[PDB]
């Protein structure tokens, strides 16, 4: 599974999202 | 088990079946498949499920 | 110059815990500070002559004993850095070769055998020198000094002297049976193992009495395997001798490049299949281990990336292992010089 | 074997194993004879006459 | 697993009188031997257990200027495992023809080939390229007895 | 800005140093400052 | 079978994917 490895050449080093629940993705930007 | 059939069935992956000991393979013994005089098949090899590369 | 990798062969040393299997099963984890043993004398004075008119002399009511004991602590730990994973490695073809990710989680594989392989001898060698000898001492460079002292009698690990060694008395017209009788006499309970050293079992098995034991038509039930039997294994589980089990031991751990033997140089070792063994597994001491909520367990595992300049990540295994005897009175040593 | 560490001190990084690696070449073998017919005109040993 | 001998080697081992007794005990050993004549004629000859171990006689010949040679040296021991990591290598074929007809990296590659000529004349070739080796070297230890 | 706080109250977190004797800590951090919009709808005297 | 083999020109002499089970090849980045 490369999903969750580097990428093809190197371009999903960077694209690292934290893993939270929908209630720490929402709750601190809602307004 | 006390169900009324005892009978199971276990889906095995084809990478599992191997030569043991990763030995090359001998006339008898082709791809961890046993082979008789004839082309038919006598028994098979199966390795264990290692997730762990320990 | 093209080239193909048909075979590539793995060496090892004879290892199997023998001594731990057969004497000490049923591990006790424990989160504790200090344990304890507690032996009863359970010695009783005859009932003494008395005159039916004096009527005195109480007796003290037995009272027992106790011991406290500290679990030590082992921490082998290896490495990956990026500079060992470019080259090559002498388990992969010329041809086939993989990514340099690939050769990182075999590093770290063959880092993960030889951490637990080394916690592993440790245990083995902790209860070697827990059955052989009453005591022991585990030591260390940075380990401060920490020993285990089970109560053995001074009349226990019996040796050879000046008098009565098998090397020197003739090899035909005696009998090893007596001076096996006489030295089993001291154990508390029955026997039912007897754990030969090679030598020493090579010594024993010459005697002319002891072939005159196997080769006698009503005079025993006995049967062994003289000839050779197991050349290449650590363990030989040959034949009973009357009723005892017939074991000898060839086991290697490695201190420093050398390889030594476990049992040292033709000793005896006396003893039950079923003695009380504990396995005890101390407090493992690491922050994020109890951060998981993990304690008293063995072989706890971690690794993680040190973002110094030439990166790096590390692996570690952590024990704290400390084998006890219950009753350290069910076996003899003999030394048999 | 797995020498004893404190808690608080840190272990010795222990070093890795590394291989060692051989090298062969084959050598080849070839027999070769012969036939003319002038040995086939007369009678071999093993036939009736 | 096996020991291999010479019978002169064999001769030499079992002519003590330690081994007869070993054979004699009826509880002091599981050892089943031949040590009388089995084989006279033959090339190997298996004469049964020692304990664990299995002792062949081995006595072959090949020839190499003419006479006759023996494999074994007079007298050696081999003790080795019988399920030794062994294997058979072959390396490739250099004839042209060899390409033509699809061969290559195989054992014993036959062909047969008239001479374009006034007097013609047919020859037979057979070539390989035969190697031997070992995984482990030291799995067998070869003495010399006397 | 990892997990999304710009100029909150009372910002905790805990972590962890990786090294062979680790010790995680636990800190909570704020900015606060408090002002009164009108400064003078009070009197405070200092009696005798 | 070329599909095993270097490749066409040596294209493919480079990829080569390690022959692991699914939990081996998933697990580690499931997160």
């Amino acid at each position: 599974y490369h999903g969750g490895g580097s990428g093809f050449g190197g371009q999903l080093r960077s694209w690292n999202p934290p893993s939270e629940s929908v209630d720490a993705a929402l709750l601190p930007n809602f307004t | 088990s006390s169900r009324l059939f005892r009978t199971q069935f276990r889906m095995v992956s084809p990478k599992r079946i191997s030569n043991p000991n990763n030995t090359g393979d001998s006339r008898n013994c082709r791809a961890g498949v046993q082979i008789n005089d004839s082309g038919a098949a006598l028994g098979y090899y199966v390795s264990e499920d290692g997730y762990p590369g320990w | 110059t093209t080239a193909q990798l048909l075979a590539a062969n793995e060496q090892k040393f004879k290892f199997d815990p023998l001594f731990l299997r057969l004497f000490f099963r049923e591990s006790y984890p424990f989160t504790t500070e200090k344990v304890y043993l507690s032996q009863i004398p359970g010695l009783v004075n005859m009932a003494l002559y008395v005159s039916p008119i004096v009527s005195g002399e109480v007796i003290r009511s037995r009272g027992g004993s106790t011991s406290e004991f500290t679990p030590g602590y082992v921490k082998p730990k290896h490495e990956v850095n990026p500079q060992m994973t470019l080259r090559r490695l002498p388990d992969e073809d010329p041809q086939n070769l993989a990514d340099p990710a690939y050769r990182r989680r075999r590093i770290i594989m063959q880092n993960m055998r030889d951490e637990e392989l080394a916690i592993a001898q440790v245990e083995e060698m902790q209860a070697v020198s827990a059955v052989l000898k009453g005591k022991y001492t585990m030591t260390g460079e940075a380990f401060d000094p920490v020993e285990v002292d089970m109560g053995r009698s001074e009349e226990n690990n019996i040796t050879q002297s000046g008098g009565t060694e098998w090397s020197k008395r003739d090899k035909s017209t005696y009998d090893p049976t007596d001076d096996i009788e006489a030295y089993a006499l001291n154990a508390s309970g029955v026997v039912n193992i007897i754990v030969f050293d090679p030598k020493g079992w090579a010594l024993f098995r010459s005697f002319k009495a002891v072939k005159e034991k196997l080769d006698t038509r009503r005079g025993s039930n006995s049967e062994l395997e003289t000839a050779v039997k197991d050349l290449g294994k650590a363990v030989s589980y040959k034949g009973m001798y009357g009723d005892v089990a017939i074991v000898v031991y060839s086991g290697q751990y490695v201190e420093n490049g050398v390889k030594k033997n476990f049992l040292p140089d033709n000793t005896m070792v006396l003893g039950n299949t079923q003695a009380r063994g504990l396995r005890t597994y101390g407090c493992i001491q690491d922050a994020d281990a109890q951060r998981e909520g993990i304690n008293a367990s063995a072989r706890y595992p971690k690794n993680w990336v040190t973002t110094g300049d030439p990166a790096r990540e590390f692996t570690m295994i952590q024990s704290a292992p400390l084998m006890l005897l219950a009753d350290p009175d069910e076996f003899v040593s003999v030394q048999l010089a």
